């Protein structure tokens, strides 16, 4: 007889009464919750298209912590009492874009657009931990994100505006 | 927290709240599979069609997440994320004298261009160790440094330094069916002790034939005379290995061109690869084992001077 | 008028917010099923049995589809030499044998893995060498010849001959192949949503497999998360399978490939082997060239022939060669069929050209830039295929790149560095390129549009081209706005669809802006012609006023537009007639530092000058230059596909196949568009930009080769005119092995050695 | 399309009156090809914009003319290929036209002439023409109940 | 040429078979919702409140 | 603690484990089984657009009986061990049309087509009871089916061919 799985997505409570241990967060977001901003690019942790932010109250540090994770590899069964933030949780064209989203778009950092949600979430996570990053911290933030279209220069240029 | 049970079409998942629970469940079901970050298990299930009908997640257990500073080194619980290890070691390197942080600096070098922030935030330290990939960038450093592993089951507890015997065969470690890795102590460097780590800049096969290494030398007090030498390599076999035959021969020798010659001759022989060895790149890999040692040799000379 | 302004890609904000819809983002119907391909694990074998008993036990399993289920035809592919589903024999690892259909993609995946296939191996051919030895080719030799090779070689002071190999490339679009198929249940009708550059062939191939008329099938393409040529034809592998599932079940069905499936099944860039011989003077002037090209085509023809034609058209790069013979052969092998990839045979031929040119310079003991400049075409010269070079801007790009990159000063610094460092070396190279613009098949150089102006004055544009991130819809909106003299805010493009513009060519060859821009322009002209009387009667009224007046006077506000590129048609049997409309040109200079002990390297600085005529949108064009260059840098230095001796792909995802990363790009990365160079031959004086810059990535390769030469001077021997073979990609393995020293030779161990 | 199959779209909607049937009959007559080669899938605002409602009984008249005009345009474009291959098939001619980069897509349009009645001059044509008919009916009534039979 | 011939309505066979698709016959998306109008019960009135 | 409801649709077994008493057969056919040939035209029994055939074994008469019914008013809960036949159960253009379907189509008995399934099922039901009906039996078969388009003449004329 199974326990309920309880987590949050974009501030909203999810009660999953019949969690399957095999279910990934990416599958859950896209196919149960209908939040399709987060993408599948490889399923093996190398491309970052599925990048989300995770938050929890770490009982051992007595502190709220925020970090990035590949939704394609995160079992939902690891997420009890964790808060998930996806690209649609930080801004939209129907409300207002987040500065991260505005800057990558206006700086010509998005061509086909398929990698853009993952990169946005990598930058957002950095700013959530460090609102005054250095140029150096900004490049290291993207080792887990691949883009086939842009050659990366415009993405870094637009984001460097957040530095120091 | 309390223990949770989730039930799927094929898999039962137990979220263990305490160490006692984990050891009880592992005694009750020795075949139960541990999962922390799932960065290896997720790949096994999806791409190698492995199925583990019982999974235990110990991520919530305090003991598996503890970071402890001791007289001999820094102890990390086995569920500590690599990002947390990296942060702790960077702080240690920043505050402690260079001579005490040679092993820490080696770990940090191996973590430098190693997966994104996403992977490092969930990949556990113990997970990398027990995964036991021939091309783990971490196990060569842990082997060369004699990093101590505390291993526990219901009614057992033992602390062993990692050496060549810890990886008997492909993807296997010297753990019992019931045992779990509790904590890992990365040692301080001593006086007259130096360390380097290097890795190949390319990977072409899933888990073989990427050269990666840890190298340690301990000299007799105030000398250039070898008291201990350890050179451990991934990507040269189906497990992490130590060039023991080569290093044993250098004991009491002095750190000079003759030692460079003899070690290089030893490595070329001891780590020799058949023309049809899995992963290919035969010439390149041999050249790297020697080139990495050369870099270590020069670096140790600069540290000695 | 926004033409020439750096307007952001129209969907950029929605892409950043995760609101832009890609194929798999489309909501699922209540009853929609999922397909997973079942694929060969053998390079060449007879199929003896397919066992689905274990797959039927998987919860949610619906059916297994194979050849016997097809109602119409199992014959498919551009040249009708493929199967939809393999019947008796498999001819590559990855060869599609059938498909599982299930209620979830997880269930489909589970079921597909437990389908058991039994085989009887047949002799396989995997490498180009295998193919040559076995005379295993598609069709006959292709050739272009000009001048007198004997005579040319007689007059030469020096002759250099060699062999060279360039590995292939996986597209690695971030969005893999995907199709949704919706059966209507009436008259064979089906509506498909597909990530494809080729809605027309998708439509035809589906219709052919079903055995229904083409008019029953509607194909819709909103956008792709990248194509790069890999969705020009191979997307039909998934589309046709999913269409069959839809037909058979009567349910909607979809499939999106996992990365590992996509890399195995869908084909990549063609590997090339070249055998070459060049004759030259002691000055470095070229007098004779012979090159035999061989491509690894895989297990069907697909676009292999046209790819080799383009290779042969570019074996000159930017150099005048009076006596020349190029040939090409397509190798038939037991590997997934290779296909279009950005550059389309061009980068391979250009790489081969620059390789022997590099050896000419070394042999003559002259600076490489001097030798390249000396041999360059001039304005008005004929190529080896006898096309006149009108508006030849390479000399301008060259001069400006030399100046802005500070080439000569940086060359001295490179020499200084190499003087002072034993185990690290720097290299620096400057490389030109020209790229012919047009499909080499004349009939594909045609384009349609359809424009409607609604009674509120808003305009809906439809054209034959597809958006894959290159900003085509953006540019078409900019063109329509300028043509009609109304703001971009009044114009919209929703998608590409076979029921608005029929018979479209694939979105390819870098010409979409040129041809759809003309089609859109012409349609706009027709609209203006119809509104002119109303404008005359009310010259101070608004667009809206004119549109409403026209509507109330029963003037049609809907029209087609069409364009066909004029004066095209090259004959191999005369070596005359225009192969291309015009050429795009550019120059790149790159500097690298290699670690001689490890084979790792740093990309220090790259400067690019590109002739794109008068850019419709400099932000988009600079983006295309940068993106293309980085894909070329990947081709030449990072990306390596690796196969078992049995012909099975080892490198099936980002852990084992390394595309350029954030940290891979040149530390200083500069791109300039050449000024004051309008192109009379295309829309609003612009030039095609998509593919031409990719080969400039080879500047990194030749910088690396320069650095290796320095390492060899340091530790290998004393022969400054030595030619060593360096194949592509120049991976850490190849770089390290080339720096012959006391380690590679084992001289460090006390052994005698070749250093 | 390049198989010779034809897709017709027009501003009128089908409500059971057989408009698409009639449009297919017209297209088949005009193009001189069997009805089996022609299809109408639906009515949509992204194929024919600014359409009048399907009303006033004139849909056959006006969409028939529009379809006829588009068909004539197609025939004109195909004519040279017919002349090069006079023993050939519809399908052969269409493929020849495609490969010679002749467009196989066209619009058609019709505007009813000479309409414009004025209520302030009582002149100008209100209608294009008139439809006529006569009916004769016989009934039996039940005077006691108000029921009746249409005989 | 069939103009002037009694050709049956093109969709008649599919209408008789229940295969002809009308608006509500279109399959529903997984997330598709349903609307019902709320309508006046008075010929002429001020709306005071809606609960 | 509810019992299972078990019935048959076009010869296929339906096992409803959670039958709601308020569910009509028309709603079940269209929105659970996805058999949309049967139409809603009124929901009150007057139009016959929703006509299906029901078959059951009669104990008292000791035979299988066949009769027509309005699916819009049939509670699924009355149908335990009853066999339902819809328009898709008798023929299709993908296989072969039933004679009733062919004849109404070829006789110009279908204009908009919305009433056609219900009329087909009324005629089909008659023929299942009486393979050689009289002209009089044919018209009576349709007191419960309305058509707004045809004026009825062609429908009766087409089906007259089954008579005598
Ligand atoms: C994209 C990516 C890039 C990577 N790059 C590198 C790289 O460059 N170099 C490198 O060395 N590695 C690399 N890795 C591997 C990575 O470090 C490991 O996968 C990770 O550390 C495993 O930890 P986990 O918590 O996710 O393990 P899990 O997948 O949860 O478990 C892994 C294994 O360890 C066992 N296990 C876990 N905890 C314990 C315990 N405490 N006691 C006993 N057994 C236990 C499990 O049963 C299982 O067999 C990469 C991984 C990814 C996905
Ligand atoms: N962002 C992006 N840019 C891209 C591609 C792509 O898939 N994505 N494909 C390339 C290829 S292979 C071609 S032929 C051109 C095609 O588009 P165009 O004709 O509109 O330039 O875009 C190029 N640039
Ligand atoms: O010449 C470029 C090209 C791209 N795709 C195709 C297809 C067929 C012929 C030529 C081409
Ligand atoms: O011609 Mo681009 O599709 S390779
Ligand atoms: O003119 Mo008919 O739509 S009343
Ligand atoms: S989908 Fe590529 S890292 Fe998750
Ligand atoms: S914009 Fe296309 S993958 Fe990054
Ligand atoms: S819907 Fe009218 S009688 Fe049932
Ligand atoms: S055909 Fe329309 S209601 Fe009968």
């Amino acid at each position: 007889t199974a326990d309920e799985l309880v987590f949050f997505v974009n501030g909203k409570k999810v009660v999953e009464k019949n969690a399957d241990p095999e279910t990934t967060l990416l599958a859950y977001l896209r196919r149960k919750l209908g939040l399709r901003g987060t993408k599948l690019g490889c399923g093996e942790g190398g491309c970052g298209a599925c990048t989300v932010m995770l938050s929890k109250y770490d009982r051992l540090q007595d502190k709220i912590i925020h970090f990035s994770a590949n939704a394609c590899l995160a079992p939902i069964c690891t997420l009890h009492h964790v808060a998930v933030t996806t690209v649609e949780g930080i801004g939209s064209t129907k409300t207002r874009l987040h500065p991260v989203q505005e800057r990558i778009a206006k700086s010509h950092g998005s061509q086909c657009g398929f990698c853009t949600p993952g990169i946005v979430m990598s930058m957002y996570t950095l700013l959530r931990n460090q609102p005054e990053p250095t140029v150096e911290e900004i490049e290291d933030a993207f080792q887990g994100n691949l883009c086939r279209c842009t050659g990366y220069r415009p993405i870094l240029q637009g984001f460097r505006t957040f530095a120091k | 927290p309390k223990q949770l049970r989730f039930e799927g079409e094929r898999v039962t998942w137990i979220q263990a709240s305490t160490l006692k629970e984990l050891l009880d469940l592992k005694a009750q079901h020795p075949e139960a599979k541990l999962v922390v970050g799932n960065t290896e298990i997720g790949i096994e299930m999806k791409f190698k069609n492995q199925l583990f009908p019982m999974i235990i997640c110990p991520a919530w257990i305090p003991e598996l997440n503890a970071v402890e500073h001791g007289p001999e080194g820094i102890s990390f619980g086995a569920a500590c994320a690599l990002s947390s290890v990296e942060k702790t070691l960077l702080e240690a390197v920043a505050k402690l004298p260079t001579q005490k942080t040679e092993v820490f600096r080696g770990v940090l070098e191996q973590l430098r261009w190693f997966a994104g922030k996403q992977v490092k935030s969930v990949a556990s330290l113990g997970g990398n160790i027990i995964t036991a990939s021939p091309i783990s960038d971490l196990n060569p450093v842990f082997m060369a440094s004699g990093t101590k592993l505390t291993i526990v089951s219901r009614g057992t507890r033992r602390t062993v330094p990692m050496d060549h015997t810890f990886f008997p065969s492909y993807r296997k470690t010297l753990l019992g069916p019931e045992e779990i890795l509790l904590s890992i102590e990365i040692p301080y460097s001593r006086e007259d002790e130096f360390f380097s780590a290097f890795k190949q800049a390319s990977r072409r096969e899933d888990d073989i034939a990427k050269v990666t290494c840890g190298m340690r030398v301990l000299f007799q007090p105030g000398s250039m005379q070898v008291k201990e030498l350890a050179l451990c390599y991934g990507g040269m076999a189906d497990r992490t290995i130590s060039a023991l035959k080569t290093t044993q021969k250098q004991l009491s020798k002095f750190w000079n061109e003759k030692l460079l010659q003899d070690v290089c001759a030893g490595l070329a022989e001891e780590l020799s690869l058949s023309p049809d060895a899995p992963g290919g790149m035969i010439e390149f890999r041999r050249t790297l084992t020697l080139s990495f040692f050369f870099k270590f040799y020069l670096t140790v000379l600069k540290k000695l001077g | 008028d926004t033409v020439g302004r750096p307007l952001p890609h129209l969907a950029a904000a929605m892409q950043a917010s995760g609101e832009a819809v890609y194929c798999d983002d489309i909501p699922r119907y209540e009853n929609e099923l999922f397909l997973r391909l079942v694929t060969s694990t053998r390079a060449h074998a007879k199929i003896k049995s397919i066992d689905v008993s274990e797959a039927q036990k998987v919860p949610g399993f619906v059916c297994f589809l194979s050849a016997d289920d097809i109602p119409g035809s199992n014959e498919t592919g551009l040249f009708n030499d493929e199967t939809v589903f393999a019947k008796d024999t498999v001819t590559c690892v990855g060869h599609i044998i059938g498909a599982v259909v299930a209620d979830t993609p997880e269930h489909a995946e589970r079921a597909a893995h437990v389908v058991k296939v039994t085989y009887e191996d047949l002799p396989a051919i995997i490498t180009i060498e295998d193919a040559i030895k076995n005379n295993s080719f598609y069709g006959s030799e292709l050739k272009i010849e000009k001048g007198d090779l004997k005579k040319g070689f007689s007059e030469a002071d020096n002759v250099v001959s060699g062999e060279l190999y360039i590995g292939g490339q996986d597209h690695f679009y971030l969005e893999t192949h995907c199709t949704i198929a919706i059966p209507k249940g009436e008259e064979g009708e089906m509506e498909l949503f597909v990530s494809t550059q080729n809605a027309m062939k998708t439509q035809s191939f589906v219709a052919k497999m079903l055995g229904v008329p083409v008019n029953r099938i509607l194909v819709r393409v909103k956008r792709m998360g990248g194509g790069f040529g890999g969705k020009e034809t191979r997307s039909t592998l998934v589309s046709v399978a999913v269409a069959l599932a839809a037909y058979k079940t009567g349910h909607p069905v979809r499939c999106m490939l996992d990365r590992n499936e996509d890399m195995l099944i869908t084909g990549g860039r063609h590997p090339f082997l070249a055998r070459y011989k060049v004759g030259f003077m002691k000055t470095g002037t070229i007098v004779a060239l012979e090159v035999d090209h061989y491509s690894n085509a895989g297990n069907s023809r697909d676009l292999s022939h046209s790819i080799m034609e383009r290779a042969l058209f570019h074996m000159d790069n930017c150099y005048k060669i009076p006596n020349i013979r190029g040939t090409g052969r397509l190798c038939k092998t037991n590997l997934s069929s290779n296909t279009a990839f950005r550059g389309f045979g061009g980068p391979q031929a250009l790489f081969i050209a620059e390789n022997w040119m590099s050896e000419v310079a070394v042999t003559c003991g002259l600076p490489a830039e001097e030798v390249r400049w000396k041999n360059m075409y001039k304005e008005g010269d004929l190529t080896h295929f006898n096309q006149r070079l009108e508006g030849f801007s390479v000399p301008r790009c060259w001069d400006e790149c030399l100046k802005s990159s500070q080439y000569y000063a940086r060359k001295s610094e490179v020499d200084k560095f190499n003087k002072e460092n034993c185990w690290k070396k720097r290299g620096l190279c400057i490389i030109p390129t020209k790229f012919g613009i047009s499909f080499t098949v004349p009939f594909l150089n045609q384009a349609g549009a359809l424009i409607h102006v609604y009674t509120d004055g808003s305009v809906l544009v439809s054209h034959g081209g597809t958006e894959m991130g290159q900003g085509l819809h953006t540019k078409m909106v900019q063109v329509a706005s300028k043509a009609l003299k109304i703001p971009i805010s009044k114009i919209y493009i929703s998608e590409t669809s076979t029921n608005t513009v029929p018979n479209s060519s694939p979105t390819a060859a870098s010409v979409s802006t040129d041809i759809y821009g003309q089609a859109v322009y012409e349609a706009c002209q027709t609209i203006l012609k119809r509104l002119e009387p109303f404008k005359k009667k009310n010259p101070d009224g608004s667009w809206e006023d004119w549109v409403m007046a026209a509507y109330q006077d029963r003037v049609s506000l809907s029209t087609t537009g069409f364009y066909r590129t004029p004066n095209l048609g090259y004959s191999f049997e005369t070596n005359s007639g225009n192969a291309f409309h015009y050429f795009t040109y550019g120059v790149a200079c790159s500097e690298v530092e290699i670690d001689c002990l490890t084979g790792d390297h740093k990309n220090l600085r790259t400067d690019i000058v590109m002739d794109v005529g008068s850019s419709l949108n400099p932000a988009i064009d600079i983006g295309q230059v940068e993106g293309a260059f980085v894909q070329g840098l990947g081709l030449f230095t990072l990306e390596e596909l690796h196969y078992s001796p049995e012909g099975s792909l080892h490198t099936r995802g980002p852990s084992t196949y390394k595309i350029p990363a954030f940290g891979s790009i040149p530390t200083e990365f500069r791109v300039s568009l050449l000024r004051d160079c309008p192109n009379k031959k295309a829309i609003y004086a612009s030039k095609a930009v998509g593919e031409p810059p990719l080969f400039l990535g080879a500047s990194v390769f030749f910088a690396i080769k320069d650095a290796i030469r320095a390492a060899r001077a340091q530790h290998t021997n004393n022969n400054t005119k030595e030619l060593f073979r360096l194949d592509s990609p120049a991976t850490p393995e190849k770089i390290r092995n080339a720096c012959v020293d006391k380690f590679t030779t084992l001289c460090v161990t006390g052994a005698p050695g070749n250093c």
